[PDB]
RNA sequence: CGGUGAAAUGCGCAGAUACCGGGAGGAACGCCGAUGGCGAAGGCAGCCACCUGGUCCACCCGUGACGCUGAGGCGCGAAAGCGUGGGGAGCAAACCGGAUUAGAUACCCGGGUAGUCCACGCCCUAAACGAUGCGCGCUAGGUCUCUGGGUCUCCUGGGGGCCGAAGC
């Protein structure tokens, strides 16, 4: 799973300036582990049914802040989607 | 009650069996809440305990009946 | 979510006086402080003053209620019988001065937002004007 | 990585000189796995409630090892071959929980 | 021996039954277990480890309204039931017999195939029930209980129950 270790470093790489816990362009990145994390625990236990919501719920919750995004600074957006690779 | 007539303990250590047998019956079977006298987290624990215990043969998993 | 604002307000108005309390309070806003500016004029409550609670701003509405009554049941009759929302979001209704309704045989009054103001049919009518009739109170 | 209890029971009649042999095989498995031991403890022989395998005692091993996640289950695996190792359960260290106290 | 209100069908002198020891296998998982917990529902209970969702509390730190709902769509969807294959201890539609009865194509008894367990794929219904759509605010309390924080004979948050103001 994913460590403290390993999350804080995902912050890091994303954030606004150094001492912030929360921003969107951090909020996404975020799920976006988790859920690739699912992702690929989904390949496997296809018979999983029960996280697959959860996942589904993760890939709204992305969604719904991109959609923000797209609306307050494109430029962030356009930007974004390149430092994750989603739809590029 | 087997909590009041009895000390400190850990509810977690499946291995201390002179402790855990005053929480089985005449039988192997597991002490009630009314009986053990504990709680519903602490119960909870014990349950999971013994079953383990159980398992590496040092409790029971049922006896006999005695008095005769 | 909470969706209609004023709404919120006359209910808790509402909700209030039928177990009889002394105030209620209420998120503050220019436009529901309006309202209140209206009811307590109109004597339908005693009044209202700006208010914090635990950093937030809110309106604290003094209830005002009849005299004890005799006999079984004692509940005073209370200043605001009615009250009700008619404009209702997703199906607001405004209307013109022609239209602006007599409330309870002119007993009971009528709130608008007019472009000259919030107000009550009396005055909208005296004022020449019209507008988004929010609400019945008698 | 985690803590663990590695919980072993094998053969009461077991000889010095093959005790030792088996508990020698552990050992080299454990590093095998990655599973440093935090400590060990040998209570030895200990009368079951039931009999395992036909006999009525057993000799007692502890061990509080801190290996690798995605290997506790194979640990074991390799564990239960011997055909002297009788009974082996793998738990995760809990914090002790008190209780009347 | 078994079984019943009684009985018989059946199984036993190839020696059953009751009893000891050994071996195979399938299914299920006593006690703890609750008027309990969890989950969106259907549903979920031996123990262990790995992988994984949701959720609650405290701090109040960050973003700054980014929210609610949700035609159609997509997925989930008990039991039974269908395909291919595996598996088959117990139970058991249909079916074979036994007794009951005016009769019994039943209720009782003895057997018994599908099925029931597993994998892949389909089916998608239901008293799929709180028979009570989802979300936010407001309106006396008492008591039992799961669970979290606190200065813990009391306060405070979340859940499950019973009684109950106003109201309906």
């Amino acid at each position: 799973p994913i460590t403290k270790e390993e999350k804080q470093k995902v912050i890091q790489e994303f954030a606004r300036f150094p001492g912030d816990t929360g921003s969107t362009e951090v909020q996404v990145a975020l799920l976006t582990l988790r859920i690739n994390r699912l992702s690929e625990h989904l390949k496997v236990h296809k018979k999983d049914h029960h996280s697959h919501r959860g996942l589904l719920m993760m890939v709204g919750q992305r969604r719904r802040l991109l959609r923000y995004l797209q609306r307050e600074d494109p430029e962030r957006y356009r930007a974004l989607i390149e430092k994750l690779g989603i739809r590029g | 009650k087997v909590k009041a007539t009895l000390g400190e303990f850990d509810l977690r250590d499946y291995r201390n069996v002179e402790v855990l047998k005053r929480f089985l019956s005449e039988t192997g079977k597991i002490l009630p809440r009314r009986r053990t006298g504990l709680s519903g987290k602490e119960q909870r624990i014990l349950a999971k305990t013994i079953k383990r215990a159980r398992i590496l043969g040092l409790l029971p998993f049922t006896e006999k009946l005695v008095r005769k | 979510m909470l969706t209609d604002p004023i709404a919120d307000m006359l209910t808790r108005i509402r909700n209030a006086t039928r177990v009889y309390k002394e105030s209620t309070d209420v998120p503050a806003s220019r436009f529901k402080e309006e309202i209140l500016r209206i009811l307590a004029r109109e004597g339908f409550i005693k009044g209202y003053e700006r208010v914090d609670v635990d950093g937030k701003p809110y309106l604290r509405v003094y209830l005002k209620y009849g005299p004890r009554r005799q006999g079984p049941d004692p509940r005073p009759e209370q200043v605001i019988h009615h009250i009700r929302r008619i404009s209702k979001p997703g199906r607001r209704v405004y209307v013109g001065v022609k239209e602006i309704p007599r409330v309870r045989r002119g007993l009971g009054i009528a709130i608008l937002s007019t472009s000259k103001g919030v107000l009550t049919d009396r005055e909208a009518r005296k004022l020449g004007v019209g507008g988004e009739l929010i609400c019945e109170v008698w | 990585m985690r803590r663990y209890e590695v919980n072993i029971v094998l053969n009461p009649n077991l000889d010095q000189s093959q005790l030792a042999l088996e508990k020698e095989i552990i050992q080299r498995a454990l590093e095998n796995y990655g599973a440093r031991v935090e400590k060990v403890e040998e209570l030895g022989l200990r009368r079951l409630a039931y009999p395992i395998a036909k006999d009525p005692q057993g000799y007692f091993l502890w061990y509080q090892v801190e290996m690798p996640e995605d290997r506790v289950n194979d640990l074991a695996r390799e564990l239960r071959i011997r055909d002297n190792v009788r009974r082996v359960m793998v738990v995760k260290s809990q914090e002790p929980f008190l209780a009347n106290a």
